[PDB]
DNA sequence: ACGCACGAAGACCAAGTCAATGCTTAGTCTAA
């Protein structure tokens, strides 16, 4: 089953990329040595073949966000959006081998390795939930498969196809944004903003002098708060395809998808909660080649059934199932 | 020898624990080191506890540790193997740059394990694989199985030497990580992109990652003479 | 019964396999697909995986394999190393333990190990056009690479799209099928270049490692 | 009353890199 969604970010998606890069003020990325540096956070960038430039293959990096992000932000909503309320309605609770295994997949429960029946196999990967995030002690294969998050660009067509191009974009869609913390105790400027400070204005001259004693001995050969520096960012407004396909999906999973989707509005993509990076609003879904996204989330004639197989599932779920899965 | 759980008995000769039990069904692999377990042999169900981070790598789901691996779970024996090599004379540590070009140029002839550690301590002793054949070395690196070829290796020094030959200032051809952590590693350099046949760019291109893995602390300006590690299993055995 | 080579071209970069690819893996993880859609789970995957459309080589030993030689990786760009974490979310989790969600007791959080253990792991990315040879049918070769959609691995998180294959009869001068691991005993007529001797199982699944046995792996293909 | 919490501890060598994309020039009449 083939889920198609469109994904058009409000504001700028920061997943940030490993490694200490630096940027001049200018915005030269990775300045040479004559000018000055600072830090900066470059956006995800996967190295793609592409027809840039009427050439035949060129190497050019796309940014986008990471697969796994995109199935860790999946089951973070499902969590948080109807499993676990659906567990709070009947006052469940779970061990920290359940809930590990529930939350990341994590092992930590029972490490020794559980062998798994094939009747028990067959239950479990059934779960509405469980069965398509794969883990735990028992270790499953998942029935998700979710791609990343590939921005509608002109290097993307080999990668996304050619059914949007009318959305493409045709130069770069990065930029960067600068970042500055200051000193609280400096823009102090009477006795009235140091009356809340414990030492008042002795306090404060202390402060300065530890911070001017610290900078001048920095500059002849303890940081303090003072950090100037940038970090790189997806323009707001490109519009972005997600593609999710579930193996043998049951209808209880399928109706588990689609209200992660009806809810997937409500979370931020990747990093930047601080600056409220990452806000987006699904424009469409596609369900085996079926639009589906009404404008008041999924719904349709064709997808009552899922819906209603998921809630029927949320009515019986208990965490017994979770426990047995997570072999606790 | 012809499992992790080998050096064990024949490196350490280490007896069994006590109170072990014995194994009295249908033989089944060991959870670690995938030894059989045969009837009468020696073993104990798998306690390795919530800290256990490792459940990817375990053999089969029969729950049961062999004793050479209960042996090689100790905190001493884990803490020891951190940078070690486990030949037949003995165990060596590979820690030094010199050790591991001399391990990744000239290999010992006889069977071993090569050990490394990507953190503090982590679990090694039962997940490399042995290397029965000097020209296909096997390197377990943290979470990472490596292989690494001593030619391909010889090969890429000889390119790096050829490409740096000239120029008075030593620069790499390929940018290479010696934690294989940076979004940049096995990916050619400015001076390999532009100063390279396309001969030798497509051959650096078509390298395992353990053979970048091992270039990252071989080839440098100043390439280290190779060097004899020492022999360690003294240490081990006496702290243990 | 027929020479094949066996073409797959990628829409997405592919996990950069780190020990030999294998058609015949391959070829049995979809047959064992086919048989999952056509029976269920509850299915023993040991029983389906050597129904493959590929003749089999035996040696002196009675040891035998499929000829089905492992895929040739040509890079069109060069390989990335793709950063992923794993971590659960500590606030979350406070949350949860405080309204009695989660049985927890511990004070804090252990991010070096344990439950809440945050990890750092790499794989290569690369694209490349997937290319082997093998002995078998055209036809049903064709058809059991039809379903299958993804190539080497990590495909939970989409690594390895197929964006086409394609399965053509080729001379048997151009390359043998024995670019794979090989049993002990082999013939060394039949061999394609140098053989190193290592530790591999011969008949899929190829990571398990109660099945591995010494093995005459290619220098030029690991 | 076995299970879980919680600090101390023990391996300990250590480089070179950090761009990946630029590209031109006027005929159609065949529905209101
Ligand atoms: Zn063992």
């Amino acid at each position: 089953m083939q889920i198609e969604v469109l994904i058009r970010n409000i504001t700028p998606i920061f997943s940030a990329a490993p490694g200490s890069y630096y940027v001049s003020l200018d915005g030269t990325i990775n300045p040479p040595q004559g000018a000055s540096r600072f830090p900066l956070t470059r956006a995800r960038t996967m190295t793609v073949v592409a027809e840039t430039g009427d050439g035949v293959a060129k190497a050019v990096p796309l940014p986008i966000v990471p697969g796994n992000t995109m199935r860790n932000l999946l089951r973070r909503t499902m969590l948080k959006d109807v499993i676990e309320p659906a567990l709070r309605d009947k006052s469940a609770q779970l061990s920290i081998g359940a809930y590990a295994t529930a939350y990341a997949g994590n092992s930590s429960g029972n490490p020794d390795g559980v062998p798994s029946s094939f009747d028990e196999i067959v239950t479990m990967r059934a779960h509405p939930f469980l069965g398509l995030f794969g883990g735990g002690p028992r270790m499953l294969q998942g029935r998700l498969m979710v791609d990343s998050l590939y921005p509608i660009h002109q290097f993307s067509q080999r990668i996304i196809g050619s059914d949007y191009i009318n959305d493409s974009i045709k130069g770069g869609i990065t930029e960067i944004v600068w970042t500055r913390r200051n000193d609280p105790i400096l823009q102090l400027g009477s006795p009235d903003d140091a009356a809340v400070i414990e030492g008042g204005a002795q306090a404060a001259n202390d402060w300065i002098t530890s911070l001017l004693a610290t900078t001048k001995a920095k500059k002849g050969k303890g940081r303090g708060l003072k950090a100037f520096n940038a970090h790189e960012v997806v323009i707001a407004g490109v519009k972005w395809l997600w593609r999710i396909n579930v193996d043998r999906p049951s209808e209880s999973q399928i109706g588990l998808i689609l209200l992660a989707l009806n809810k997937l509005a409500n979370q931020r993509i990747a990093g930047g909660h601080a600056k409220d990076y990452g806000r987006f609003v699904i424009e469409d879904v596609i369900l085996d080649g079926e639009s589906v996204w009404t404008p008041s989330g999924v719904s349709g004639q064709a997808t009552e059934q899922f819906f209603d197989a998921i809630a029927e599932a949320l009515d019986g779920m208990t965490s017994s199932e979770f426990e047995q899965f997570a072999a606790s | 020898m012809r499992y992790p759980s080998d050096v064990v008995d024949q490196v350490f000769k280490l007896p069994p624990d006590k109170g072990l039990l014995t194994w009295d069904n249908d033989p089944v692999a060991c959870s670690h080191c995938a030894r059989p377990i045969e009837k009468g042999d020696l073993y104990s169900p798998s306690s390795v506890g919530a800290f256990f981070s490792d459940t990817r790598n375990l053999a089969s789901t029969s729950r049961s540790i062999c004793w050479r691996c209960l042996i090689l779970r100790k905190k001493q024996m884990l803490n020891g193997l951190s940078y070690a090599l486990i030949t037949q004379d003995g165990v060596f540590q590979i820690s030094k740059d010199t050790n591991k070009a001399w391990l990744f140029t000239t290999p010992p002839p006889a069977p071993f394990f090569v050990m490394h550690s990507s953190s503090t301590m982590q679990h090694l002793c039962w997940r490399t694989p042995v290397t029965l054949d000097n020209r296909l070395i096997k390197v377990r690196y943290g979470n990472n199985l490596f292989v690494v070829r001593p030619e391909a290796i010889r090969e890429a020094l000889e390119i790096a030497d050829r490409m740096n030959e000239g120029q008075k200032k030593w620069q790499a051809p390929i940018f290479l990580d010696r934690k294989a952590a940076d979004s940049g590693h096995g990916a050619l350099t400015k001076a390999g992109r532009e100063h390279l046949s396309a001969a030798d760019q497509e051959f650096l291109l078509n390298i395992t990652p353990g053979e970048r893995w091992a270039l990252a602390y071989i080839m440098h300006s100043k390439r280290p003479q190779p060097e004899e590690p020492e022999c360690i299993t003294s240490k081990i055995l006496e702290k243990l | 019964m027929d020479f094949l080579k066996v073409t797959i071209n990628l829409g997405s970069p592919m996990v950069e396999p780190g020990d030999l690819f294998h058609l015949d893996a391959l070829l049995g993880a979809l047959r064992v697909s086919e048989v999952r859609a056509e029976l269920g789970d509850g299915i023993n995957p040991r029983d389906h995986h050597y129904d493959l459309p590929l003749e089999q080589y035996r040696s002196r030993s009675g040891q035998w394999v499929f000829k089905a030689s492992a895929f040739h990786i040509n890079k069109g760009a060069a390989s990335q190393n793709w950063m992923q974490t794993s971590r659960i979310n500590t606030a979350e989790a406070a949350r949860h333990r405080s309204e009695g969600f989660l049985l927890l007791r511990a004070a804090k959080p252990n991010p070096a190990g344990g439950p809440f253990k945050n990890s750092l792991y790499h794989y290569p990315l690369v694209w490349a056009t997937l290319t082997a040879y093998c002995v078998g049918d055209q036809a049903r070769i064709a058809d059991l690479l039809s379903q299958c959609r993804q190539i080497g691995g990590r495909r939970g998180v989409g690594c390895g799209r197929v964006a086409g294959f394609s399965v053509e009869v080729v001379p048997e001068v151009e390359c043998t099928w024995a670019l794979r691991a090989m049993p002990d005993d082999s013939e060394q007529s039949i061999l394609c270049g140098e053989y190193a001797l290592a530790m591999s199982a011969l008949q899929s699944p190829y990571w398990d490692r109660s099945l591995h046995k010494p093995a005459l792996v290619p220098t030029s293909l690991a």
